[PDB]
């Protein structure tokens, strides 16, 4: 019967350990022994990692970002997640640090993640991911097993000192809009296209959007659309959109599948019409 | 007892992680080492993590004039610009002149003021040897009163997505190839200006005409067979070499590598994309 006396000793000192964790007064009491342990393990590992770094306004940085920071190990272990992850997935860092990323991402994105764990510079990473999120328009209203898939654009670097540190941002669900069918044929486009590119919105309806991108970008756009069609949301790189009488403009696009199903695209102009004297496509030539 | 195979694994892990025994003693020393060292990480650690993940820099500018209130050292490894050029200037001194209106609208606090968020792309001056060179910077931040007092606290990052094929140039001299798009009948529906250097035709002299109109007759069958291949090969690339009719150098040997662009949804053929290279 001294066995359970020692057992009470052990978990008294594990609750002690809980009180030693870097969380608020009272947060201890919503934990279980397993999560207490896990959080301690990961606090020590993140302290060991930060100790390897060779080094007032510091708190602006996380405040300046939109998404959250994530540190993934070589074995896909979520080594670190910032607090604001709760604002993007509902799941707080209290319930995520230490667990494996493959337990929280869509099964058809795990290959892409692992390829990322092994035009671009050798060690820069850009990939789209679908993570579990318990958030709705009312807050954290979903229990974990009815969690939905949230698309995150994650960009970061592979740093071995061995990690992959990412900024993971959400794509907002819908100023300048365009609406397409799943074949990307224009069903609607913002009236501001005339002062931006030269096209009347009525002249674009029915036309295929792929005819209006520079060929040098097609591949890229293509890939993005595939993501848009397989994950529900996507964001492109910078690409060239052909103006009416000639030339092109640099732009970026976020895209969301809605609803039977349509595509909504939010476009951000990066530059104004370049090379307006130059005709590139057959349509520019006729309208010239 | 899957519950404490993981707890025994947990305690062994903890033992390995502490710089120093049975379960209670290793967890009692864990406690002490925890008191050796309120958020998970410090703001300094998180700043360095963010800068390890993002090729970016923090800047605080006045909302009314754009005056640079603060800029971090990260701006020089990012923008190739010393803090000499940012301090004492405005954000408008650093951006492309065509981005000034957009930046001014991002800096206005007439609808969204304290605490509100900002998200925008612009082009900033990098360090130039000569005549400014501009790079695309993604800016995200928030409006904050500065103890005529509203300011934007933002981070500007490069390489947020993959870089585009700006040029397609694989040399430093006169272009060797050009990209074209064609319909299913072979009609030029897109061509980039490098065609002027490779075959001597202006883009409008090619658009509307068929590619076979520029191919040597003795080669035409071969060109047509290859094209009928790629519309059947649905995405795969096939190369053909034929005598293109130039405008001044007679018959130029030309390698055209083609593939059909498949609609990612309907799998219909949008067009055929060709890379036409002087062999
Ligand atoms: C994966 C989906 C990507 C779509 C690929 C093709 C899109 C072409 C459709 C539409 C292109 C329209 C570009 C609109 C320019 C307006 C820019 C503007 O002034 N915006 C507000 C200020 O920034």
């Amino acid at each position: 019967d001294a066995a359970r006396s020692r057992r009470s000793q052990e978990t008294e000192v594990l609750y002690q350990l809980a009180h030693t964790l870097p969380f608020a007064r009272g947060v201890s009491a919503h934990l279980d022994k397993a999560s207490i342990m896990r959080l301690t393990i990961s606090y020590l590992r993140m302290h060991r990692l930060c100790a390897a770094g060779e080094w007032p306004l510091d708190a602006c940085y996380l405040k300046a970002l939109e998404g959250f920071v994530m540190v993934l190990t070589a074995e896909g272990d979520m080594a670190y997640l910032s607090e604001n992850v709760s604002k993007h997935l509902g799941l707080s860092q209290l319930e995520l640090i230490g667990h494996s990323i493959f337990d929280f991402i869509h099964p058809c994105d795990q290959e892409e993640l692992q390829d990322a764990l092994t035009l671009e510079a050798p060690t820069e990473r850009h990939f789209s991911l679908r993570m579990k999120s318990t958030l709705t328009s009312r807050g954290r209203t979903l229990n974990l097993k009815a969690a939905t898939w949230k698309v995150l654009h994650c960009s970061g670097h592979m740093r071995a000192y061995q990690c992959l540190v990412l900024i993971c941002e959400a794509i907002p669900h819908p100023a300048f809009l365009s609406r397409h069918s799943l074949d990307m044929k224009f069903t609607y486009c913002d009236e501001r296209i005339a002062e931006v590119a030269g096209y009347s919105p009525d002249d674009l309806i029915g036309c295929s959007a792929y005819e209006y991108i520079h060929a040098l970008d097609s591949d890229a756009v293509s890939r993005s659309i595939h993501t848009l069609l397989s994950k529900g949301q996507a964001v492109t790189g910078q690409y060239r959109f052909l103006a009416r009488t000639g030339g092109y403009l640099w732009t970026q696009t976020q895209a969301t599948v809605v609803s039977s199903e349509s595509i909504i695209c939010v476009h951000f102009l990066i530059s104004r019409v370049e090379e307006t004297g130059v005709v590139l496509s057959l349509e520019q030539t006729e309208q010239h | 007892r899957r519950r404490r195979n993981k707890m025994t694994a947990y305690i062994t892990e903890l033992s390995d992680m502490v710089p120093t025994p049975d379960k209670l003693t290793i967890l009692r020393m864990a406690v002490s080492h925890m008191k050796s060292l309120p958020s998970f990480l410090t703001d300094q650690e998180l700043k360095h993590l963010i800068l390890e993940a993002a090729d970016g820099f923090l800047f605080i500018v006045s909302c009314e004039t754009g005056r640079v209130v603060y800029v971090s050292d990260s701006v020089t490894p990012v923008l190739n610009q010393p803090q000499s050029e940012w301090f004492g200037s405005t954000l408008y001194d650093q951006v492309h002149p065509d981005d000034v209106d957009k930046l001014r609208e991002q800096l206005s606090t007439s609808e969204n003021a304290m605490g509100s968020r900002r998200s925008f792309i612009c082009r900033m001056r990098c360090g130039t040897s000569s005549e400014p060179h501009f790079v695309v910077v993604h800016c995200t931040g928030y409006i904050k009163a500065w103890p005529s007092k509203f300011c934007l606290v933002a981070i500007g990052r490069l390489q947020v997505t993959s870089s585009p094929n700006c040029t397609d140039m694989s040399n430093i001299c006169q272009p060797t190839e050009f990209i074209s798009r064609h319909n299913i009948e072979g009609i030029f529906t897109f061509v980039d200006h490098r065609c002027v250097a490779t075959v001597g035709y202006q883009p409008q002299e090619l658009l509307g005409k068929n590619i076979v109109e520029f191919c040597h007759p003795e080669d035409q069958q071969l060109l047509r067979d290859s094209f009928q291949q790629v519309v059947k090969l649905k995405g795969q690339v096939l190369s053909v070499m034929f005598r293109f009719r130039s405008k001044t150098r007679e018959w130029l040997w030309m390698r055209t590598s083609s593939f059909t662009f498949q609609n990612p949804y309907s799998d219909e053929i949008e067009y055929i994309i060709c890379t036409n290279t002087n062999v």
